[PDB]
């Protein structure tokens, strides 16, 4: 909250795939 | 807390801004437990979800990942509508996307509109 904000995923993203689906 | 309360706009903007740039076939999504439900609680919050996605294939997917077994309620809200299981994320994400440029969507074993 303190700084310029920077675009870093530290907390990473989990990712969909379509054969989670299968 | 939710992760709209752990980090500022402009972080949460730019992480949806860079999605846009390096995955533009992904809907960015933030998925929480709701408040008042004692459905399991989830892992992860943050999905990059392929843009083609109903909402009852993505629904699939946060069953598994919170080991809901097949027999037990989930209800997935979003701006305090729920969406049919029809409905294409691409379109939910177009009508209620936040002002960063992600979907916020509450899970719930309880279905608050009945």
């Amino acid at each position: 909250f303190e700084n310029v904000a920077n675009a870093g995923s530290m907390e990473q993203f989990e990712t969909i795939d379509h054969k989670d689906l299968n | 807390s939710t992760f709209k309360s752990e980090y500022p706009f402009e972080k949460r903007k730019a992480e949806s801004e860079r999605i846009a740039d390096r995955f533009p076939n992904r809907i960015p999504v933030i998925c929480e437990k709701a408040e008042k439900s004692d459905i399991p609680e989830i892992d992860k919050r943050k999905y990059l979800v392929p843009a083609d996605l109903t909402v009852g294939q993505f629904v699939y997917v946060i069953r598994k990942r919170i080991m809901l077994p097949p027999e037990k309620a989930i209800f997935i809200f979003v701006n305090d509508t729920l969406p049919p299981t029809a409905a294409l994320m691409s379109a939910i994400y177009q009508e209620h996307k936040d002002k960063d440029g992600f979907l916020y969507v509450t899970y719930s074993g309880e279905n608050t509109f009945g």
